[PDB]
């Protein structure tokens, strides 16, 4: 019994608060769904005759069809100084966070102890600015015991009649203050939910009414509607129908595969706490087009739960190929973090070249420079080689002059010609270029 | 070498703990405070007189299942708040501020579990991470960036188990399951250039994501010291202390004996050994030894619950005898020990979520 | 694969705390049929018309959800308690029931 | 007392105390070095101030105490949530395949050396020899840079050989990586004041030959060895020589398949016993075969593309040779942009921009950013080229990023490769593999089996891929 | 403080779960849903009045006018193409055709009814830009220097209200936050010149003017709504550049939008900050004909239907797009039907998770609505047939 409450501890608490929020602030009107249409009763038989001018006509016809009041006190039956103020509330503006208050005083006289003091109010309150003020109120503040009494109603119609009344008082059997005020001018089914946990049943219940969603108390009519509502609006569960012949049976299991993933900006998830989910501000987003409903078929009206999306673009967070860090949409540009020449390869080439003992530096330097050049450009065809050579004397020549390694360079050219890849003219021209540049 | 235990606490979940870290970042006079990580919780305690340990804080992670492994203490220069970093099997590294009682940063860039967290002794904003991905990472905890990744063509090949900074903060040693010990250098122009570029990277400045540093070649690697698993190394001046499953700690130095540490060629192939420290009952791995901040003594846990304490004074590989401080309550195992900034108290963790304490008498 | 569910244990814990407090105060699913709130009446003022009659006021006990009303003396009974369906409560004031009933998220 | 003495104890104790003193000095010095750095660190610490930790102002945790202290209870702040990523062992970026393939007795004999003669040789033998240690008692270069200061005149063989022995023709690189190693060294108007002829008799002596210097002479030698009596060239290339000097100096001195190997027959046809002809391997351009080797391969003469079954280089699996296929354009655009040829894609290499992300099935996955057609090209399956036995051993220890190049090699992407390495396994694939013989070496081409749009996933089938 | 942040976190998780619940129940409330994530959010959207029919196929083509609102980037006026399946539906593609350059966010886009090639936009600056997408390249030049054919000088601060004048030519009205309404005759002096002068300026309002709209039948009638809580009806011919002809205290709070009825000359609607949608009639502007009260926050855009006459839709910052019905006012309801909502509320669309900047009806495909939000989500959708239809 502890096990299954532990199991259903996670969804039930969410669903209770969701019940409350949905009842007070709904997502969709439940009468508009296809499988609960019986909830709505009216029909669209008046969008053919309604003339908007008749709205004016009827409304005008139906809806077509000051005083300085004084109040006198009789004494405060306490077990002491008091004053009367008119306190009213102004309508909320976009600037003003909440409804502001305004109090105007009168400054009356004190009252005798447990037995003169009176006021004659006026038209100080303005009914003209109904666009500004919400409602007024008469107040009995000050200790030595506070009371309040609204005067006008929602549509600014005063309800405080003429007469003598006794009102109580409270700090910040009890104190009292009497006064007077006058204007001066079909059988029940046996659906048994059967909760399951650890592959064995651990509980059963009974909702003897036709049905209610136990988590949200929505009252749909028929069994098919019940299964429809339970299966969709409570996806975190896995409902299941069998046909117990006398009645109906329902089972429950926590869904191991529920799409509880975040369904918004796939960049806000990996943001240091505090900077996550900023909302306020414009952010670049990766294009994504969906088709959730294109053209449905109203197949039959029943016999499906018990008898028996398109995509495009990018809908995921991409990652850097080497760090396993997230990839920004801006960085998702033509940059591809991939090219022919990785640095570790070059360094390994140098280290492996230096590993040899029967080689002279006057040869190793030339070997390294040519290897780096070839790796940098990646020549493939034989006919490219000659151009390669001139490019080389155009590129690394400065450095070679810094080392004066030209004599070994000529030797390397001769060895290259020994492999039938260079001509006499190419070698001679490269030597000329090196001499001229030197 | 004479301590008298004055307290011994036990948790509730009875699951093993792994880390103890005294906060060495407290002004002289401020109360001694430490932290302890376990199965999936953390705990923050303060040490008091007469062997009193007062509970201060504790957190828990409920979203998943993971095993926290280590912890690290640093500070924030901007507002002088203490900062605690923790790491677990999920590969996430969490940075939490006790003052605000909230997690302030998370880093997820690894592929397997994290095993050790250490910070630069000078720079408080460089975090070193060692993982099961065979590669070591180094992050800048301020600009929310990475700096360098150690590992690749010539790097570790199997389960880097531990790493340690030198006393100054320009040399790092790493050890793993592949019987290899490797040296990384931070004094190169490459590393300082990468660090200086990391201290200035505004994302709203350029359309280019930050360029990290890949180091594919260690300064010196060898497998000749031990012949089996190595799970803890320590910088002792310019010498190295290390441990294996051979129930013996070894102190040695790279190259030949006369050779220095700032002249070692990368292609070194010879190591000079110096001495050995003997103990018993260390047949399983994952036990760490610790040294005091002043580098004057050494502590090491034991499987049968005993202790072994040496001194880094004039005496060294000779023997220093072997001081064993033991108690009859817990003999499960010991994972990690720790000393305060001074030599006041020593804390050890037993395998059954039981924390100990030994005050220093004469 | 298993997506990391968006509802972390932190927000569920906060919901549980606020839920136990609210149901300890507002009495739903125990004294109301899951879709109602129950208010209790308190007599705050007594009024006498010039013609013979008495009209009382009833300040609902939880209050700040309902406005005050003048009620005849006899009708104090049967009006000691009032049960209101959630969908019928004054909308302008219903947001006081819980902070996360409605919230203008794009603040500032 | 000869064998009993084997002298041992004296030098053993000598080494003992020497080593003890050396370690004592080293350790004391190391302590001294610890002291200064630790002092600096402490002085650094002394200029900081940090706030303390305070007890907190809903499950609660508890902690008890064995030694007489009351149970303490503190609440338990839950921690935030962090996402996660799939497991990933380290890897490295690669674009083209990477081929991969008693002491006391010495002390004693030295002591005996320090200290008829057989009496001190048979004593230590009972060491182990009266002659090996007797021999011990008895016992007790390269050609430099031409640019360098030190050098010497030498024949053409020395430096040309040093070059020849480390240049892969198939590779255009010195000691490169993916090519195996073998040793096969392959073989008017006047000038001015001091022109080479300069007289009829000198020209006659030059024709007869046709029938002061230092190390540069060796260079001169090699130059002549390939220049054959040049008029201006020899004096020109060499620093400051004159043609008459060269002439006089010359006169004075004269007084599926296995990897394609080249069919280098010394004196024999390309046909009969050829090692690469007993396995159908076409004799590519790198053979030393006769220039008219009938086992060579011609090129296509098509103009538009080689994609269709018309191209001779496309039916027999091959990528257009950039020295023989001139009409398609495999040789045009030396290393330049898009070529009209379609069977010349691997050679240059045209990867389609790929993106990494957590998969929808298992582990990681790779997604193509832009749409492709039914038979376009995407990438190459690079990595390590290893031998079959090593493939078996690596498969055993791993148990599988393995692939079958041929009957003699295996491609492994476990430690090195490119982004295309992931390609989650399936039964209904989006891509497929086709092993191609490019130039002279085998390669792997991953084409698309269908149409892939913007944002799908590739599922190359591994089942029939070994 | 921390309380506010915790409230936001809880609210965001709740909204995510609600959006999942809504996603599950799309194929029982609509007959077409199309959601797209633009690279930048848009503050305007209006269906262009031309439609192409590709023969022998299963998809028509429509065009929309959008804009970009980004920080530290370039700005564009976007002419986009959309595909919608025909009567025998299955079939989805949304693309950006023309991307001319702007200077600042596109606060409003309104095509000229007479010639569908003139797009005037209101810049975060004071000027009113008038482009012409035809006389421009198909992509923004990398320089990013605009070249609007004209540029109408006017007020001294930005605004949100722009409206052309049907049944006439060249008469465009603009509203700014400097309490003035500006008129321009673009029909006269039609050229590539860069400066036009305001023909007249009206200074009736004493608060930030939020919207202005011409009459759809009468040539010289237009209405203005501002933060003054009033609705102000003018008439150009009368020399009354200050005083109006009808002043009406419409709401108790700020009003942001007016909209005249296409099929009448007396019916107009208002949407204000008091979370009410009032009704008005020009014959007697002193009796609020009816109030619609379902929105939980401010109300920003109220638009009638191009085809039907009694269907009014209004939206706001409550992330909802309630679609009303005039013919159902006062009908007798069953208990549960009453528990749900007032009979006027015929549909509520909860597909957006952020403030709805703009929405618009399609004029050549009935009951098709395109709405954009601040989370870059733009949705083109059509409600289920059985709702508005019958047996």
């Amino acid at each position: 019994h502890e096990l299954f409450l532990q199991a259903f501890e996670k969804p039930t608490q969410i669903y209770r608060f969701l019940r409350t929020r949905n009842l007070i602030a709904p997502i969709f009107l439940h009468r508009t769904l296809t499988y609960m249409s019986h909830r709505n009763s009216r029909t669209n038989i008046k969008r053919k005759t309604f003339k908007v001018d008749d709205m004016l006509s009827k409304v005008e016809k139906m809806k077509g069809e000051s005083a300085h009041l004084q109040l006198t006190f009789t004494g405060f039956f306490h077990k002491v100084t008091l004053e009367v103020l008119l306190v009213k509330v102004c309508h909320k503006k976009r600037k003003d966070v909440s409804c502001p208050i305004r109090q105007v005083p009168t400054g009356k006289k004190q009252v005798p102890l447990n037995p003169p003091s009176l006021a004659v109010s006026s038209n100080e309150f303005e009914p003209s600015n109904s666009h500004m003020v919400k409602s007024y109120s008469l107040l009995f503040r000050v200790t030595r015991f506070v009371a309040q009494m609204t005067v006008f109603d929602k549509n600014r119609r005063l309800q405080l009649l003429d007469g003598e009344y006794e009102v109580a008082m409270q700090e910040m059997q009890g104190p009292t203050l009497q006064f007077t005020l006058r204007w001066t001018g079909r059988q029940k089914l046996r659906i048994f939910y059967q909760f399951l946990y650890n592959n064995n049943t651990r509980q059963q219940t009974e909702a003897r009414d036709d049905l209610h969603c136990p988590w949200c108390t929505l009252n749909c009519r028929k069994l098919y509607s019940l299964l429809k509502h339970l299966k969709l609006c409570h996806s975190r569960f896995i409902f299941n129908y069998v046909y117990h012949p006398k009645g109906a049976r329902i089972d429950v299991s926590i869904n191991e595969c529920y799409d509880g993933s975040y369904a918004g900006n796939p960049q806000d998830i990996h943001r240091q706490p505090g900077f996550a989910f900023s909302r306020n501000g414009p952010v670049k987003r990766t294009p994504i087009t969906h088709i959730l409903v294109c053209r449905p078929k109203r197949t039959k009206a029943s016999m499906s739960e018990f008898l028996e999306t398109y995509s495009s673009g990018h809908n995921r967070l991409y990652f850097h190929s080497d760090t396993c860090l997230p990839l920004r949409p801006q960085e998702m540009e033509v940059d591809s973090e991939d090219e022919k020449d990785p640095e570790w390869l070059r360094e390994k080439t140098i280290t492996q070249i230096e590993e040899f003992s029967d080689v002279n530096e006057g040869e190793k330097e030339v070997m390294k420079l040519w290897n780096l050049h070839v790796m940098k450009h990646g020549f493939i065809a034989d006919n490219q080689m000659n151009h390669a050579c001139m490019l080389f004397v155009e590129n690394y020549g400065q450095k070679i002059i810094k080392k004066n390694l030209c004599r070994n360079f000529m030797l390397h050219l001769v060895s290259m010609h020994d492999f039938n890849l260079i001509s006499i003219m190419s070698i001679d021209k490269a030597v000329t270029k090196l001499r001229e540049m030197q | 070498y004479s301590f008298k235990c004055v307290n011994s606490l036990k948790e509730d979940h009875n699951q093993p703990l792994f880390g103890v870290q005294f906060n060495w970042h407290s002004k002289e006079g401020d109360p001694l405070v430490f932290a302890t990580v376990g199965s999936n919780r953390v705990t923050l305690y303060e040490c008091h007189s007469q062997g009193e340990i007062r509970l201060l804080q504790s957190y828990v992670d409920a979203d998943a299942d993971e095993n926290f492994y280590t912890c690290a203490w640093t500070y924030d220069s901007n507002t002088s708040h203490p900062l605690l970093a923790v790491a677990g099997s999920r590969g996430i590294i969490r940075i939490i501020n006790p003052i605000t009682m909230q997690c302030i940063k998370h880093y997820v860039g690894h592929g397997n579990a994290i095993n050790e967290l250490k910070f630069h002794p000078r720079d408080p904003n460089l975090l070193l991470s060692v993982s099961k991905d065979h590669a070591l990472r180094l992050w800048n905890i301020q600009t929310d960036t990475l700096v360098a990744i150690f590992g690749g063509v010539e790097g570790h090949r199997d389960e880097v188990l531990s790493a340690d900074y030198d006393l100054l903060g320009e040399k790092i040693m790493s050890c793993g399951m592949d019987h290899s010990l490797k040296l990384w250098r931070i004094n190169s122009k490459r590393m300082m250039n990468a660090i200086k570029e990391s201290y200035d990277y505004n994302p709203n400045k350029t359309n280019r994501p930050f360029i990290s540093q890949k180091i594919h070649f260690p300064d010196f690697s060898t497998r000749d010291i031990h012949r089996n698993y190595v799970d803890c190394v320590r910088w002792l001046g310019d010498l190295i202390l290390s441990k294996s499953c051979e129930n013996a700690i070894v102190c040695w130095k790279p190259g030949k004996m006369e050779d220095d540490i700032d002249k070692i060629k990368p292609s070194e192939s010879n190591v000079t050994i110096l001495g050995r420290f003997d103990y018993s009952q260390c047949d399983i791995w994952y036990m760490r030894f610790s040294m005091d901040f002043w580098q004057k003594m050494l502590a090491l846990g034991n499987q049968v619950g005993k202790l072994y304490v040496w001194d880094l004074e004039v005496e060294d590989p000779h023997k220093a005898k072997c001081t064993t401080l033991t108690h009859h309550k817990c003999g499960a195992a010991i994972r990690q020990t720790s000393f305060s900034r001074d030599s006041s108290i020593l804390i050890a963790v037993c395998d059954d979520a039981s924390i100990w304490r030994w005050d220093r008498l004469r | 694969p298993r997506p990391h569910d968006f509802f972390d244990a932190q927000t569920l814990d906060a919901i549980r705390h606020r839920a136990i407090c609210f149901n300890l105060s507002a009495h739903i699913e125990s004294l109301g049929k899951g879709h109602s709130v129950v208010f209790h009446s308190t007599v705050i003022a007594k009024r006498k018309e010039d013609s013979g009659k008495i009209k009382l006021l009833l300040h609902w006990m939880p209050e700040d959800i309902l406005p005050d009303v003048w009620v005849n003396e006899s009708e104090r009974h049967q009006l000691k308690t009032k049960v209101v369906h959630l969908s019928k409560l004054p909308k302008d004031t219903a947001l006081l029931l819980d902070p996360n009933i409605y919230r203008t998220m794009p603040q500032k | 007392c000869w064998r009993k003495r084997v002298e041992y104890m004296r030098l053993r104790q000598l080494k003992r105390f020497r080593r003890a003193d050396e370690v004592k000095s080293m350790f004391s010095s190391n302590r001294q070095k610890i002291l200064e750095r630790t002092e600096i660190l402490n002085q650094e610490w002394k200029q900081r101030r940090i706030q303390p930790v305070h007890i907190l102002t809903t499950r609660e945790c508890s902690v008890t105490s064995d030694l007489d202290f009351p149970t303490q209870v503190i609440p338990l702040k839950t921690l935030n949530a962090v996402a996660s990523v799939p497991i990933m062992y380290s890897w490295s970026p690669l674009q083209q395949n990477f081929m991969v393939e008693d002491e006391i007795f010495v002390e004693l004999v030295n002591a005996l050396g320090q200290y008829p003669s057989d009496k001190i040789f048979e004593a230590i033998s009972s060491k182990g020899t009266a002659e090996e240690l007797k021999e011990k008692y008895k016992e007790l270069e390269c050609t430099p840079n031409i640019d360098g200061p030190n050098a010497k005149s030498v024949q053409r063989e020395q430096s040309l050989h040093s070059f020849h022995t480390l240049f892969c023709r198939r590779c255009f690189k010195y000691d490169c990586f993916l090519h195996p190693f073998h040793a096969t060294p392959n073989t008017n108007k006047p000038c001015g004041p001091q022109c080479y002829q300069h007289l009829e008799g000198a020209k006659e002596f030059a024709a007869a030959l046709t029938a002061w210097s230092g190390a540069e002479a060796s260079m001169f030698r090699v130059l002549i060895g390939t220049y054959y009596d040049n008029f201006c060239a020899i004096a020109r290339l060499i620093g400051t020589k004159t043609c008459r000097q060269v002439y006089e100096f010359r006169v004075k001195e004269s007084s599926h398949v296995y990897n394609y190997q080249p069919c280098d027959h010394p004196r024999q046809p390309c046909d009969s016993s050829c090692p690469c002809v007993i396995a159908q391997n076409f004799c590519e351009k790198f053979c030393q075969c006769s220039s008219e080797c009938q086992n060579r391969f011609p090129g296509c003469r098509c103009k538009a593309q080689c994609n269709t079954k018309q191209c001779p280089c496309y039916l027999a699996v091959r990528e257009c040779d950039p020295d023989l296929c001139l009409t398609c354009g495999a040789a045009d655009h030396w290393d330049s942009k898009n070529v009209s040829c379609k069977n010349c894609s691997i050679q240059r290499g045209s990867k389609k921009h790929l993106l990494l992300a957590p998969s929808d099935v298992a582990g990681w996955g790779i997604f193509i950013k832009d749409p492709v057609q039914k038979n376009e090209f995407i990438s190459e399956y690079c990595g390590e080229i290893i031998s079959q036995d090593e493939a078996d051993r690596r498969g055993k220890v791993y148990d599988s990023f393995l692939f079958n190049l041929n009957n003699d090699f295996v491609v492994d992407a476990t430690r090195k490769g490119n982004k295309i390495r992931f390609a989650n396994h399936s039964v209904n694939p989006n891509c497929y593999a086709k092993v191609m013989m490019v130039n002279g070496d085998h390669r792997i081409g991953i084409f698309a089996k269908r149409a892939i749009q913007t944002g799908e996933e590739l599922f190359f089938d591994y089942r029939y891929s070994q | 403080d921390k309380e506010a942040a915790f409230d936001d976190a809880v609210e965001e998780r709740v909204i995510n779960e609600e959006y999942k619940i809504w996603k599950k129940n799309t194929p029982f409330l609509y007959d077409l849903v199309m959601t797209h994530a633009l690279e930048w959010p848009s503050l305007t959207a209006q269906w262009l009045p031309d439609v192409t029919r590709p023969e022998g196929k299963d998809f028509s083509i429509h065009r929309l006018v959008l804009g970009t609102h980004t920080s530290d980037e370039q700005n564009h006026l976007v002419i986009a193409s959309v595909q919608l399946p025909n009567d025998d539906a299955q079939s989805g593609k949304i693309e950006i055709e023309i991307k001319i350059n702007h200077e600042g966010e596109v606060n409003r886009a309104r095509y000229m009814p007479q010639n569908p090639c003139i797009i005037a936009t209101k810049t975060p600056s004071s000027d009113v830009l008038v482009f012409d997408y035809t006389k421009h390249p198909s992509k923004p030049d990398p320089s990013g220097e605009c070249n609007p054919d004209l540029r109408l000088r006017g007020h001294q601060k930005e605004g949100y209200g722009l409206s052309w004048n049907p049944n006439l030519s060249g008469h465009l009205l603009s509203a700014s936050d400097d309490h003035t309404i500006c008129l321009w005759d673009i029909s006269a002096v039609p050229k590539e010149g860069k400066v036009v002068d305001a023909k007249t300026i009206f200074t009736g309002h004493t608060a930030v003017v939020e919207d202005v709209s011409w009459h759809l039948l009468h040539e010289s009638l237009f209405g203005s709504v501002a933060d003054d809580q009033k609705l102000m009806i003018w008439d150009t011919r009368s020399n009354n550049t200050s005083k109006p002809s009808h002043s009406v205290d419409a709401h108790t709070a700020e009003v942001n939008c007016l909209s005249f009825n296409p099929y009448s000359e007396f019916i107009l609607a208002t949407g204000s900050a008091d979370k009410t949608v009032a009704l008005w009639d020009l014959r007697n502007l002193k009796l609020k004909l009816h109030s619609f009260e379902s929105h939980k926050d401010e109300i920003f855009q109220v638009q009638w239907s191009p085809h039907n006459e009694t269907i009014l839709a209004s939206s706001g910052t409550d992330r909802r797009l309630n679609v009303w019905d005039l013919s159902k006012i006062g009908e007798e309801q069953s208990p549960e039907d009453a528990e749900d909502g007032p009979p006027e509320l015929l549909f509520i669309h909860g597909g957006h998770t952020a403030k709805i900047s703009d929405f618009s009806w399609n004029p050549n495909e009935p009951w098709v609505i395109c709405s954009v939000s601040e989370d870059n989500i733009m949705q083109v959708w059509q409600m289920a047939e059985n709702i508005y239809n019958d047996e």
